[PDB]
């Protein structure tokens, strides 16, 4: 039941930020690095967002990442429409011995 | 338990003394210590110069914390570093404040898990922010003296983290009281007979403890105080004295000589022998060893064998050799090694009678029960007066079953095995020109 | 040309086994960590493995696929294989092959010494597996 | 810069932490620190006792000067004291005495043509002789209070220089405060990065520095504060990790070991590299390592060929070497070194996990990133968690290479050719007898 | 007695600094330093914190002397610790009491005969119990002042026991002033000699001192002071500073190094000479040497025929050898010693001249009187300013006497007839294969 | 003429403690251990107490031993008849080098 | 059955010698220092003298009999002896031999390379001695 | 032109002392020791002051000197009539690299 | 006795060479530093070269006569030179040989490794030299 807790939808206008959160425990996300994928419609997930706040080469600077004590979240700023996908958040989960996925949230571009 | 018996061996010419108690560090307990801060006539000066104090001391610490934490690279505090590097996360400090309103200790489990018992030793912000600030104005001086005698610990424990680069050991009552340390010691989680050693030991306890500097945000004052845990208790400990076992030809330099290398404190631990080659990082308390295991060896249960049976082939002893019989006595535990050689005079004695025993060459061991000093030539020594029974075992000096024609004279680091085989290739070397003729 | 290519994809049994492969190019194999990652339809991914860079000693399941699929790795053949056995309804899913950078962050991969998770940064096109 | 990366060798089990920047004291900087002296109810037993204490604090102070100045004998404090033995000369105090009238800090040259940065952190003359002096009669007691203040200072160096001698390392807060040193960095003939990074570590300013008990004449008690010069900045280094590598047959005692004796902190330094054996000597501060060149060895540029060919010929690499395969384990920059025996129990381990890895018998080697503890038997590490890139350099163990049965079990300090000319000397003792027959 | 002189060996790359005179610790002389101790608005609370600090402190010492006493185990403090545990029966501690009854200090023998010298260093019962206590109530604030003035002792007392376990060395002016210890300097049963040597260097008496917290019982604060007893004085001295020594084949790698091993001080002893192996336990007033006898080797007077012809048979004169030709330069007392080897830059400067000389390759020495700082590769060394006069003696390096194709290279601690023999082996070895052809 | 200087005689009813006192100097008693013997009349001396306060095996609990600076003494409590005899201290002397006893106290049970 | 028995009691000429012994049993006699003890008639006890353990080298007389009494042991014999010589009226005692604990309260004696008095535990039966 | 500068001529009567000063530099005076030389007319100097105050073996003790930061002086005290002569300072000198000499300063003695 | 003894006084013609001679006697010459030192007519002393012990490896020259004069000594013969070249009218002075004590202040001298200025307690009588 998707072991990170993130909000099923969202939804933004261009050039706004829009902001996804991902709540864990302190065996997953307190204690390990935070990691953002993005999947656009149909299309296989896209490495976005690594060691909580770092750009893979090749992704904009309007992606940004933080991590909280135990929670994490994603800065989609100056929103664009091929934005619209599927964003997910992971981390190593010590309690378990595995990665684990969030919910997943659907991003609608209007 | 108590009881110490120490034994000598003639064949050897060592002692080892028997019947200590163990308490080995083995791990590392990691407490926050925190103070809080207040961000901000001769009767008003006298405030000036003492906030003046205040402030600048803080500055200092806060241009101290700038990526510093670290010392020796024996990576000791590497556990309290740990904490440290999480303490400076965003929300972490504001859990260790939340907690601490309104009392002085307080248990918090960081985003981590990690559970530390956190500690305010000290309120400048209640201070400053509620009696001192609420009036340049007027004063009575008796706000001087009080403002004087709480900034007092806030001025010293900059003065040690200065001079320390930001890592202190051991611990000062500055860093944390016997009161402040016997309450962590009371509440982080141990055994009942853990909280009762350290609470008997708070001195030791201080000796193999860290203060490591941390953090400065959010109107908190930081620091980590790194606490050992002893998981290895009540067991057997004993001590190895060694002395160079010399032949005693009449003719000086035609003798040659043999020691023990493996000197120092042993303690069982798990099914081997624990052992701590640096009496230095050794406390005594008189039955009980606190040793730490980083400075440590772990060695097999057959160690013991080079005091029962030096040439036994299931464990091989450690000696070095010489050919210089000088004199010298080592003090153990209950009395006193004396290894004398050549003509030089070895004699014990007793402060009310003058001497009551002439040593002759050879190596010898007297008790400390009615001996006050031994004297080898122009060194005096004193002895312990430590009780105990002292035995000594008889038995034929190993020197004696060597030839000095084929003994390695200059082994720094050799073993009875190493030079046994380094004596059979020099007979064999004589060897092979004993049948060509 | 870094490129992942998968290929074993159609209907099976429940209860008998099937297996997958995706064939690397254009990057040193070896010295990378590599995931099996599932989405069901219409569903979210669901990581299901992952092996250790060269020699694979430390090789992780979720507990959906505990004792039932196995990961492995031929480094001569530059390709990951998942084991897979006992399927189940459940199970029916798209299956993606991953890359662990396993360090390589634009610089070069690392040798940690146990399994570390550094993200997933090249991906298949997917495969389909359905129990039915 | 930054961005340390690690590299472990398979071959050696020795590993190289990279990507450190210098800091090595090449030089000292001698400054004068000078305090200003007065020669001369229970209100004024107050003011009686206070005076008490610092006339006595004078004349311990005057006792301490007669022909004192010297400390270890390592000549550290030569060039501190060969100022001070030119500060007792007729009128060279006088002209600090000048420079300094109504000012703190003044660059004075004195008759050799040493220019020197003065400092004038205490008027104990200005202070007796205009508030004290002009009152046995009546006075308010807040005159106590700012006596005592100002008294302290002088007290308390004088308390420090009794305990050593009249040479104090580190240099404390009371001998020079942070405010103080800061200002004699801004105006010391250095380079701006220089001044820079001094500035930005006091704490090891104080850590490599000096202070010495000098005169007091004339009303004025001086004492130097030898400051370090480093002369060679931003150069790489790199810290070698070394841990012992042995075979392993099956049977206990039939393995035979090798260890690189090399360990330490190296840096580049004018076309030759700097190692300093002693890690006390070295300080880090995450990317930056300050170092004294006292306790250095100048070697050539290929002695880092021992880390990529041990069998170069170019450099004659150094080990040691035994027969005892004990298991150990070496706490890197990124990792852990764990050397694991025989029948050990060696193993890594994740707070939150339990057991993540569990070693074989071999020398292997782990980073910091996922893993909190090592244990090896009943030892317990703990890895620091410094961030960098931890490489492992495969390669075929060179304790492989040697036969059991010709190699050289007890060499302490030897090196790889030593050992082979060693090798080839008892490979020639069986030879001779292998064609005689 | 003065008049410093210094010879450089060209043969041994060796000086010797002779015209020193002794002060040799030979025994301890305990004596016990005692504090009597009372047993019980804004201007109260003051007193209550104080008086809560005072009470504290007494609590924290009595848990510290729960059979605490030792340290190091080198069983330096078994002499004191002896009074000690006398001190702990009946009526001692009382003897003690009676004496000092109105008085500062007192000569007190125990019922075991040993006189101790005792000291009342501060009264804490004729002060609470006379003024403090005589009035919750209303006081005057000079009476806080008064008593923080007093307490403090007591507190800084109780500071230094805490962290270093009961025993601290040197003795700080917390534990005894200069005027106590000057005081027992003059009572204690010594030679008018001995006393004037030790109140002119009351410093170095710190550093060869123990304080030791002893007992709180019946209302006395005791820890025992132990103060050296120098029973060697005025004999001759003198330093040995040693340099390696290699040949200078153009070639590198192709050159045998050799280094004599017994430097340090050396000081005439009763018909024999002590030897202080580690610099560290000496301690030198410009022409006196301050030495602990508990790390000495009691040696020939035939030792310094090393310094005169190294290849005598009377003694066997000890190095060390190694193939290793690196520049290393070394600070005597009178100058430097200088080992240039190889392509390496070596050079002597005067700080207003620049270099003054280039050394070659070899082992030279430069005087102090015109050189100010000496220059080996990356090095800067500081020369000591010190007057005397300087010799260098002319000879064959020794290293040229040996064939480096016999020559032991890797000798550690080896003499000139260990090596001697070591090479007659192995011209043995070559000889057989020399005639069997 | 017994260095060791102790009162001549002692006496007791049953039930009662009878202390016997036993004096030396600095040399003696102050710098050595202080040892008791118990003498019924025709028999050899047995030993009573050592180390100043130890019991032999089969030696009750009735008898204790002290010594205080230069003095020491020995208190029989609970009286009982048999206790009749003489008792003697001894202690070893630095000042000589030999043992030294006391002059005895032949103590009388009523 | 610690045992201590002793024999040679008998009248004697003043300036003559005389000879006297006690034969240990049921103990490790080697081990143990002993005492020679009188008490002459009507007076107290007087120690006399003590030999050291297993070998004798320290030796110690009282003044009263010193230079002219001499200690002795045979370990082989497991039997002590006094050698009396020039007696005087004033030898006239009733002679006991006594074990000196030599460390053993209980559980076993220690060797202390001197004599140390440990105490007077195992007495013999006493034999008289009459100068006359 | 005479590095170290002292006064031309001095004179002096029987039983008086004269002051001879000498004036340099840090680089000559300053940093090393100064000595003097007394010449007699028609005759070779006289070695008369080393290490700034000693007389050398047969120089009597009239003659006395002293150094003062940068300058130096010679006291010819109780001045007798074979005194009259030309007395001169020198001193190494680290700015160039050789011994500097005073100007000279004929005595003369009435 | 010790003795210095000069010789090679004369006149000489501008831009030619001529050497000097000083011969000690009574002392270990090779042991001391010497110096050359000269006297303009009614001027004072003026210094002019020096020579180390022993060796003479420092060898200092005033700038006066710097790349014109050489210094030079023989331990053998005991005797001390100066070579003078380029012969100017300036140069016309009375030229004294000095001892350099290097030490000797009634002890016994020393060996510092360079040259050091001890002061100049040995001087010859004088020899004359006229450039014209």
């Amino acid at each position: 039941q998707a072991v990170l807790t993130q909000p099923p939808s969202a939804s933004g206008t261009p050039g706004q930020r829009v902001t996804i959160s991902c709540s864990g425990s302190s065996l997953n996300i307190g204690s390990n690095y935070v990691y953002w994928y993005q999947q656009l419609p149909g299309t296989a997930p896209k490495f976005l967002i690594y060691k909580n706040n770092q750009r893979p080469s090749g992704v904009p600077d309007r992606f940004s990442g933080s991590k909280s004590g135990t929670s994490a979240s994603l800065a989609i700023s100056g929103l664009r429409s091929e934005d619209e996908a599927d964003y997910y958040c992971a981390a190593w989960d010590d309690s378990l011995s595995g990665v684990v996925f969030g919910g997943g949230t659907k991003l609608t571009v209007l | 338990g108590q009881n110490i018996t120490e034994e000598f061996y003639q064949s050897t010419c060592s002692a080892v003394s028997k019947g200590y108690l163990s308490a080995l560090r083995t791990g590392w307990y990691t407490s926050v210590i925190t103070i809080e801060l207040s961000n901000i006539d001769a009767k008003v000066k006298l405030i000036k110069q003492e906030l003046d104090k205040y402030k600048n001391a803080v500055t200092e610490l806060q241009l101290l914390m700038q990526s510093t934490p670290a010392t020796g690279s024996g990576s000791a505090i590497a556990s309290g570093v740990a904490v440290c590097k999480v303490l400076h996360l965003e929300g972490e400090v504001n859990k260790i404040k939340s907690a601490l309103l309104s009392t002085n200790k307080a248990v918090v489990s960081l985003s981590n898990g990690v559970s530390v018992l956190t500690f305010k030793v000290l309120d400048l912000k209640n201070y400053i922010d509620k009696q001192l600030l609420p009036i340049c104005s007027i004063s009575n001086i008796e706000t001087v003296i009080e403002f004087q005698q709480k900034n007092n610990r806030l001025l010293e424990i900059t003065r040690e983290f200065s001079v320390n680069a930001g890592v202190t050991t051991p611990v000062s009552t500055y860093m944390l009281t016997n009161s402040e340390l016997l309450s962590l010691i009371n509440d982080m989680p141990i055994t009942n007979d853990q909280k009762k050693l350290m609470s008997n030991n708070v001195q030791i306890v201080r000796q193999q403890s860290y203060s490591i500097m941390c953090i400065i945000k959010e109107e908190v004052l930081a620091y980590v105080v790194q606490l050992p845990l002893y998981g290895v208790i009540d067991t057997p400990c004993w001590k190895l004295h060694t002395s160079p076992l010399c032949t005693t030809n009449t003719k000086e330099g035609s003798n040659i000589c043999l020691t023990r290398t493996d000197r120092g404190w042993y303690c069982d631990n798990a099914g081997s022998v624990s052992f701590f080659p640096q009496a230095e990082t050794c406390k005594v308390q008189s039955n009980r060893v606190f040793c730490d295991t980083m400075n440590s060896l772990t060695l097999p249960s057959e160690v013991n064998l080079c005091n029962v049976d030096i040439f036994n082939p299931k464990y091989d002893c450690k000696i070095m050799t010489s050919k210089t019989d000088v004199s010298s006595s080592v003090i153990t535990s209950l009395g006193a090694i004396v290894s004398c050689y050549g003509k030089t005079k070895c004699t014990a004695s007793n402060k009310n009678r003058g001497i009551i025993k002439t040593f002759s060459n050879g190596c010898d061991y007297v008790s400390n029960k009615g001996v006050d000093t031994v004297s080898v030539g122009n060194t005096l020594y004193y002895v312990n007066k430590q009780e105990g029974k002292s035995l000594y075992v008889k038995g034929e000096p190993i020197i004696n079953f060597y030839d000095p024609l084929v003994f390695p004279s200059d082994e720094f680091d050799a073993s009875i095995s190493q030079v046994n085989e380094k004596i059979n290739q020099s007979l064999a070397f004589i060897r092979k020109s004993d049948e060509l003729l | 040309q870094v490129q992942l290519v998968q290929s074993g994809g159609g209907v099976v049994q429940p209860g008998r086994s099937l297996r997958l492969s995706c064939a690397a190019s254009g990057f040193s194999f070896t010295n990378y960590g590599m995931h099996w990652v599932r989405q069901a339809p219409g569903k979210g991914l669901e990581w299901v493995a992952v092996i250790s860079y060269d020699d694979g000693s430390d090789k992780y399941y979720a507990d959906s696929v505990k004792g039932r699929f196995t990961i492995s790795r031929d480094n001569s053949k530059n390709t990951l294989y998942l084991q897979m056995n006992s399927l189940r309804a459940e199970d029916t899913a798209v299956y993606y092959c991953v890359r662990d950078p396993t360090g390589d962050y634009g610089d070069f991969p690392e040798q940690d010494g146990y399994y570390y998770y550094y993200g997933m940064d090249v991906w298949g096109q997917g495969t389909t597996v359905t129990v039915s």
